């Protein structure tokens, strides 16, 4: 009844665990060799990644 | 040029596994069956040692070497 | 209709036992069934391995 | 008015429960040419009765 | 043929031929799946 005015805090963990991102168009599994990894643009040329 | 009969007989038949395996697996897309299914401050004694006991053996449905038992359904947990 | 008894039962047999594995073979003893009396007897592990 | 802390007893909580465990459930179980007979009190002769 | 089977389709639901079924304590098993 005589509780004091709060704030929440939210945090999440995720342990033994690797974020991933894959290379793909929308971002599914279709396959080992995903088909941007096949793209000619990637494939038949140069880039630099930041 | 037959290797038939190196293989088990299962009866006047040679058990010539599938062609279609051959070992294939990455990072992500490859998944593999027989997934992780799984001083007491609190003495409860009973559902303690029967859940010991279930920690310690198993139970899935492609388990099927051998029979599912009897008459029957197709279920889940693929 | 004849009297010849189907059953020609050994005493090398041991069929209790028997059963015993078929049942662990087939199913899953970890379960309990009380008809049955489907109750595998077992032991607290911290109890045999200390 | 009590003068300093108040009076106070000790007893290990942990310790004791295992030991309750313990003693219990592995003691009570060994084989019986490491247990003995009591002392004054009538005891069957018969090693398989449940007395 | 026979109509006494569950249809799941106009087709009827009828299993493998080679059903029928053994194993031993043995090991005479510790054999593969249903695959």
């Amino acid at each position: 009844k005589t509780a004091v005015d709060s704030i929440t805090q939210k945090k999440f963990l995720c342990d033994r665990t690797l974020w991933r991102i894959p290379f793909s168009s929308n971002f599914m599994s279709m396959g080992a060799l995903t088909d941007l990894g096949q793209n000619l643009l990637y494939a038949n040329s140069a880039h630099a990644l930041d | 040029i037959n290797f038939a009969s190196l293989a088990p007989r299962h009866g006047s038949r040679p058990f010539m596994g599938n062609w279609q395996d051959i070992g294939t697996s990455n990072m992500s897309g490859g998944a593999f069956s027989w997934g992780s299914l799984w001083k007491a401050w609190n003495s409860s004694t009973g559902q303690m040692l029967r859940d010991k006991l279930k920690e310690q053996n198993f139970q899935q449905k492609v388990v099927d070497g051998l029979a599912s038992g009897i008459s029957g359904v197709v279920d889940l947990a693929n | 209709a004849s009297q010849l008894n189907a059953v020609v039962d050994l005493q090398d047999r041991n069929t209790e036992l028997s059963y015993q594995l078929l049942l662990d073979s087939i199913g899953d003893r970890t379960r309990y069934f009380s008809m049955w009396n489907q109750a595998v007897d077992s032991y607290d592990p911290d109890v045999r391995i200390i | 008015i009590r003068v300093g802390n108040n009076f106070a007893m000790e007893i290990n909580l942990n310790a004791n429960l295992w030991r309750n465990f313990l003693y219990s459930n592995i003691a009570l179980y060994l084989p019986d040419k490491l247990k003995y007979s009591p002392s004054n009190v009538k005891i069957s002769d018969n090693p398989n009765t449940y007395d």
